[PDB]
């Protein structure tokens, strides 16, 4: 049992530079990643740098892709004028890693919808994915833009246009904000001046949780098929707030007193979530628990009847039993030069609601304000795009908000 | 990889272009003599975006120095970083313009384009995947203004989706060297609407009230403004030549601060700017960079941005630095002076941070506002023209030479509608 | 201000944090002591049937 | 079972600073928070062989919070327990009620929340305050608001340093210390005090220290509270629990306001030529030469007094020597109670630190009685309280802080009236 | 965390806070280039009240210098210490007031008050917890009376939630420096007494006396007087430095200290100050501190408060002493002396303790009191006041500027009015 993982663009390969480092770190357990990886992106300039790097030899030399020259926080640019070049050749890749493959149990996909190599050729990679596999799952692990802190422009043009496709075609999506990470890295890691460099390694904290099951063996394991079923209660609502804990540092792990009970708790406060959203706001559908370490059964069980007697939160009328757990015996590893204490046991939450209703909602003002006076569109439009495209994006996100507000009633 | 020629016009241009490749090739590390002698691995692998090896690892410039008056080519010649470029390369006319517009463009260009396209042709399908061009030249004079701006029109002809940018001072009436300052200004900007991909205005004015307010120099020659005006340009490109945490190109800033076509024009800042004698009373921090460049006295235009407000704003950052620290910084400023920011645009501001500092310095910023406040020049330009065009002063010296009464009237039409949608957009 | 009284006049009312929970199981546990007592009293009147 | 303590000002954690090096010196662990299961009460243990106080650290000026965060004991505190905010209540009541006040209690709230949720059998909290001060006084008062709505039927041990008659280091206190009993009289259960001229007494004289400075105040505190945890802590012949003193001490819901004192504060030399027993520690407990709180129980009548005994006592000479004060007539007892004394023995002695100036004696006995002698105090206060506030002295401070004159007058009659509901009791 | 911006004008203001620096950056071991070079890691902790770290050990004082004449800042950067303030904060007029509170109030404050606005919120700002700011001037000048009362009644207006400390010396006969030193010091306190949260009364007169007496120096230089000046300013502000026993902060004092809003003016002194021949046979404990600070001859003004009551008063002792004893040597001496204490406030004396000493001495004391007896100087110098204008002598050079008659008698009523409320609580 085997899973490849794809990256694109500057942040999708630099999530993977920190996640690959993970990967080599912690380890015939490792028969599901060894790279069976690919890089791509349209500048050549973060690429090269590993190409260069410490993990020179690492990577085989083709795996490395890079293009050209650079869609510029454009997603026209990176979807139908450079993206046509460069996708035939990464997907006629991906291919023969799967053929290398068996028992492929999906694909896992990183990208950032904001800039264009991320959003464009984002979505166009995953058009003939969908179109060839089909059945096979494919994880999309985005990073969406923040409300208030913000790095480019355009990017609610990009965000929307990215949505469109990311609905229909990917299987899984996590949402990641930066703010909420800076405010993760502020909070509890007391981190005053973080850097990307420090995002990338607790992001890849969530993925090693959530794979260590097919990896080792644990108490009660679960695949990437059964997120499939026990997270997403209809077809086109798969959008998960991320949560872990114990995020900590070296010298406040070993004075507090790490449990199962507190950690699940910790696990569901809206001080913890890798998305800016406030679940007070929303009801929860479903949630899911991965455990890691030194967990028994009983005090995972205990913990979920605490939250369910909770008032604070609360869920849809639907599911009385609202939880997925899952129990893994190897507990969690650590990077020298990382800031993660080592600790017994850890939980990686992943939930689905209705607070994620509220980023769309508020997203929808900010690409509305511009899209009526048609700022910036006439570098879309010369692109290849036109006015069509545009509305009925906007279009897709308003029937997104009252399905939600449908299925959360 | 990506490739940037560069061409420089007039007696304004090749001193400028004469300072900035000093800086650059101090920066990959070349000798005077064409020679590879730095240190780090770094310096290397991107010189190609603005150097060839020739043989021996004589490494040339890709510039294209260009003229009327041999002054300026032998002056460039006798100082250092002089021999480094190809003497055919220094394509030369011989009679001279003059401070007049018409010669620039429609007589004596019509000799001298020939042979400057055929270098730049040359010189372009030498390498591989070219990014752009990159002029610098001047608004008031002849042979800089008149025929550089006739070889960007005829460059964007022949390269329609190559990027281009443009380095341009302009006139102002408080340093006014020549008489007919706006006759040739007008025409040139007439042309620069249409023809440049993105112009960074610079001028005069605000260059000498930086050395002598900020930099508390005493005797602020050209070579010192020159300077300045080489460091904007070397922190523009250098996401280019070296890996950061967040890059930025030329198309990348060119489609996050130009919301409509024709609003291209820009203003400059450099930070930090410090005097000599109190560069050790400072600290290096973010916040005291976001300081000095949001300071309205701190443009290298005459043209005070708080007079209108904000389109765009663009911060490229150099050093090693927290990402956190530069997105907080420019949330924090969109916050408290809301009224200078244009309100149907949310997040003015672009940002991007490179991991090399210029050299000497330890953390660096460039500022490009593209701002309302720039049309109060077109009309502190548009009413002097007027004054000049209503009793016909100085029009026979062009007339003689091709220009008819409906090119002024069109001059004068183009500044008037462009001053317009600027003021429409605040 | 008025919605600061609002909220002090609310936390008033609900008597405290902890109160929810003590009453929810204060009336389980009174379910469950009935339920004990009811089957000691018909174990008694079984047992003076036979 | 488990008690959490918490601290509010400058005087509340220098208090804790003794009482948590006591502690850790009790139960033999070292200050970095290792061993080399009676420390279940207050220390919390991390699984890892780590033990951690319960307790938080709280106050409005961060300069004695981070010499601790620097001192001996870094390690032994958790960082988030030690809360500290960025500008002080400057001796203002109002300051620290409403303007300061309100942004810090509810961080101290969230805290102590998950504090008693590690807890099982919490049996109370016990807080420290001086209520001279600002902080201490006012978000004192608000944070035993906050704690009553909160759980209620927990204890409140609130051992408060009311200021000294004479010896005094503030001019606006009169203000804060009637302003702040108005509300400590219907929140706190059992509401200890301690004066600061009554304990520079005893260190002049039992201790023969004639240069004390606020550690051997704090030193002898902490042995009083050790005095009453030993209950808790170990087992004895005849042990009392903190929710014992909420019914056998206070008869009417507002009569709470205790008289402590400790026996033998006796100096290394005294105790080499001297004899211990009970019956005298019994006797060396009731003088007034050994009381904490500037005021004669000889003015007052008792309604029901308390003995902790610690050491080698056995419980037949405990009863032997309380008999023997009954039967003495300079003190006498309420007509409507004809018993009067709780009486508790406990097998651990008091141990001893080094560096503080306490011998290491074979017995001691902490008594906590309540009398009608605290009466004179809260008049003796109200006194020159009002004797400024007539002529507005000193009000434009409060009231410009977003108060009025309403408090005051409302307050004042508030603790008027409880002067004759003391007097009435007595009767 | 808390902080104070500091804030010197005119020529007084100056030498004032000169040595000041000095005082304070030796205190922290910080030498004249301006780099640490101490020992002790207590202190470092809290360098943030006054300094900003700049770079490579380089502290930098949070103080502006404000004047009008050049001779006092040329003075200030030739003298040690004189190499670490940044030169940015020298703003600066050229022309000169001179002893004309109204050229220093209306005129030449007009043009140059912005400017030091200007510096102070960048100083403000640059800092996270104001604690207060600190002004050092004087009464009889100009440039730092009339000009420096303006930045007090401008700032108050800014930020009027902070504290706010003025040292200010007054004139008096014995020391008539000036002629107009009346109607200076009149319309200063005027302006004083509705704008300052409290103010600490100097003179020069004074500190000559304790300069022949208990110092018993030869040759009394200006540095001397400054010396006495700087170690009390240091000695009220310890606390926030230093941890102690009992700390108490400026609010602290403040609200201590003041009965009404407008009995905020005080006279201080300081001990230990003893001469060299007779330090030798001195002892170092709390009584010999207490009976040297309390006597009437060592007061920081000549205004004898046994010809008045005593308020309130306060006392800062530095030094590892015992509190016991802090306090019971203020209960001796509210005790025996009961008439010279208010009647309607006991225990009139606040008091606190730091633990950390000023360097060449094991122990010392900074008094604060509140007396009634400052109304000998009201009275003292509205009579001259009084004797010059019912006959309108020097008053053209008021008039002439933009004061008129009616701010005169405004001024006259107000203080008249000060010193007869005094007078009442007295
Ligand atoms: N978490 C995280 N996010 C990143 C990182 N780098 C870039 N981003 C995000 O990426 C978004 C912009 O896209 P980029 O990845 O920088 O660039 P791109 O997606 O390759 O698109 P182009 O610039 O056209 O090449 C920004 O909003 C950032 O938030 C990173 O290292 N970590
Ligand atoms: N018994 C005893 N009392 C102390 C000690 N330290 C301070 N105090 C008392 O505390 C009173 C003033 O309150 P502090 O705790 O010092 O200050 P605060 O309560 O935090 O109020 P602020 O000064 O506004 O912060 C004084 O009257 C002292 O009597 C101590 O170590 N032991
Ligand atoms: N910054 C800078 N400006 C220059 C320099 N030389 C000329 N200028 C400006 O150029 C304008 C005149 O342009 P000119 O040299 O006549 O252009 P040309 O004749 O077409 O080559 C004047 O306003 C000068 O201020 C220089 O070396 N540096
Ligand atoms: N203590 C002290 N006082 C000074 C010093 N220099 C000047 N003065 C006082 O300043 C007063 C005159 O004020 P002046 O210096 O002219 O003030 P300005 O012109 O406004 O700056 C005199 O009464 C002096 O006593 C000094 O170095 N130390
Ligand atoms: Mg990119």
């Amino acid at each position: 049992r085997e899973v490849i993982s794809i990256h694109i663009g500057q942040a999708g390969i630099q999530v993977g530079n920190a996640c690959w480092e993970l990967y080599c770190l912690e380890h015939d357990a490792f028969n599901t990643f060894f790279p069976r990886c690919i890089f791509l992106d349209l500048e050549p300039t973060v690429v090269d740098e590993v190409r260069t790097g410490t993990y020179r030899q690492l990577f085989h030399p083709e795996q490395l892709i890079s293009g050209k020259e650079d869609a510029a926080n454009n997603f026209a640019r990176g979807h139908y004028t450079i993206g046509k070049e460069i996708v035939d050749l990464a997907l006629d890749r991906i291919r023969k890693l799967a053929d290398n493959c068996t028992g492929l149990q999906g694909f896992l996909v990183f990208n950032a919808v904001g800039g264009g190599t991320g959003s464009g050729l984002g979505s166009l990679l995953l058009e003939r994915l969908s179109v060839d596999y089909g059945k096979k799952s494919k994880l999309g692990f985005t990073v969406y833009p923040s409300p208030q802190v913000s790095t480019a422009v355009v990017e609610p043009y990009n965000s929307v246009l990215s949505t469109h496709s990311l609905l229909e075609h990917t299987d899984v999506a996590v949402m990641l904000d930066n703010e909420a990470i800076y405010d993760i890295c502020r909070r509890s890691l007391d981190i005053e001046r973080p850097t990307y460099t420090n995002l990338n390694r607790l992001i890849a904290q969530v993925i090693s949780s959530l794979t260590a099951s097919l990896r080792f063996d644990g108490a009660l394991n679960v695949d990437i098929t059964e997120f499939q079923t026990n997270l997403v209660p209809y077809p086109r609502i798969h959008f998960m707030l991320s949560s872990y804990a114990p995020i900590i540092s070296a010298e406040k792990a070993y004075h507090e007193q790490l449990s199962v009970a507190e950690i699940t708790n910790a696990a569901f406060e809206p001080a913890s979530m890798m998305v800016k959203c406030d679940p007070r706001h929303g009801k929860y559908m479903a949630c899911c628990l991965m455990y890691r370490g030194d967990v028994v059964p009983k005090d995972v069980n205990a913990s979920v009847a605490t939250i369910k007697t909770k008032r604070t939160i609360q869920f849809v009328d639907w599911c009385p039993t609202g939880f997925k757990c899952g129990i893994n015996y190897q507990p969690p590893t650590v990077v020298p030069g990382g800031d993660l204490a080592k600790v017994q046991r850890a939980v990686c939450m992943i939930s689905n609601s209705t607070a994620i209703g509220e980023i769309f909602s508020r997203l929808d003002h900010k690409f509305d304000l511009m899209y009526a006076k048609r700022a910036f569109v006439h570098w879309y439009v010369g692109e290849g795009m036109e006015e069509g495209e545009f509305s009925e994006a906007r279009e897709d996100l308003a029937a997104l908000e009252k399905d939600f507000e449908e299925v959360g009633a | 990889m990506r490739e940037i020629v560069h061409i420089q016009g007039g007696q304004c241009g090749n001193q400028i272009g004469a300072k900035f490749w000093e800086v650059v090739s101090d920066e990959h590390g070349i000798d005077p003599t064409g020679t590879y002698h730095g240190d780090s691995d770094l310096q290397l692998e991107r010189i190609n975006v603005y150097f060839n090896e020739a043989t021996g690892g004589r490494y040339v410039p890709r510039a294209i120095l260009m003229d009327l008056e041999p002054g300026t080519m032998d002056s460039v010649r006798s100082g250092p970083y002089g021999q480094i470029f190809r003497p055919d390369n220094f394509v030369f006319g011989q009679t001279g313009a003059g401070n007049n517009w018409a010669k620039g463009h429609y007589t004596e260009g019509a000799e001298l384009i020939d042979s400057v396209l055929d270098v730049v042709r040359k010189e372009a399908e030498s390498c591989d995947c070219l990014q752009g061009f990159q002029v610098c030249h001047s608004l008031g004079g002849g042979t800089g203004s008149g025929m550089g701006t006739l070889l960007i029109s005829k460059i964007r002809e022949e390269y329609p989706d190559r990027m281009m940018l443009t380095f341009s001072v302009v006139p102002s009436p408080k340093v006014s060297d020549t008489v007919v300052e706006p006759y040739n200004a007008t025409l040139s900007v007439h042309q620069l609407v249409e023809n440049a991909d993105e112009c960074m205005v610079l001028d005069n004015e605000a260059l000498y009230d930086i050395c002598f307010r900020t930099l508390k120099l005493t005797t602020p020659t050209f070579g010192d403004l020159n300077h300045l005006i080489s460091a904007v340009m070397s922190g523009i490109t250098c996401c280019l030549r070296f890996p950061g945490q967040l890059n930025a190109d030329l198309r990348k800033l060119a489609v996050n601060l130009i919301p409509f076509p024709r609003l291209h024009f820009f203003m400059v800042g450099f930070t930090p700017l410090t005097s000599r004698g109190s560069q050790q009373y400072r600290a290096l921090t973010v916040p005291e960079l976001t300081q000095q460049m949001w300071d309205a006295k701190n443009m290298m235009c005459a043209a005070d941005p708080r007079h209108g407000r904000y389109l765009t704003a663009s911060a490229l950052f150099r050093g090693r630095m927290s990402t956190k620290e530069v997105d907080e910084q420019m949330l924090n400023v969109q916050n408290k002076n809301s009224s200078y920011f244009v309100e149907w645009i949310p997040n003015n501001v672009k940002s991007s941070v490179c991991d090399i500092p210029p050299k000497g310095l330890k953390m660096s910023a460039t500022f490009i506002g593209n701002s309302t406040a720039i049309q109060e020049m077109f009309k502190r330009v548009s009413e002097q023209f007027t004054a000049m065009f209503r009793r016909k002063a100085f029009l026979h010296w062009y007339t003689g030479e091709g220009m008819d009464e409906m090119e002024f009237t069109e001059a004068e039409s183009n500044m008037n509608d462009l001053v317009s949608e600027y003021q429409q957009y605040q | 201000s008025e919605m600061g009284s609002t909220l002090t006049t609310t936390r008033n009312n609900m008597g405290g944090i902890f109160s929810a929970k003590e009453q929810s199981t204060a009336v389980q546990k009174r379910i469950k002591l009935l339920e004990n007592r009811l089957e000691k009293a018909y174990v008694k009147y079984n047992q003076s049937i036979t």
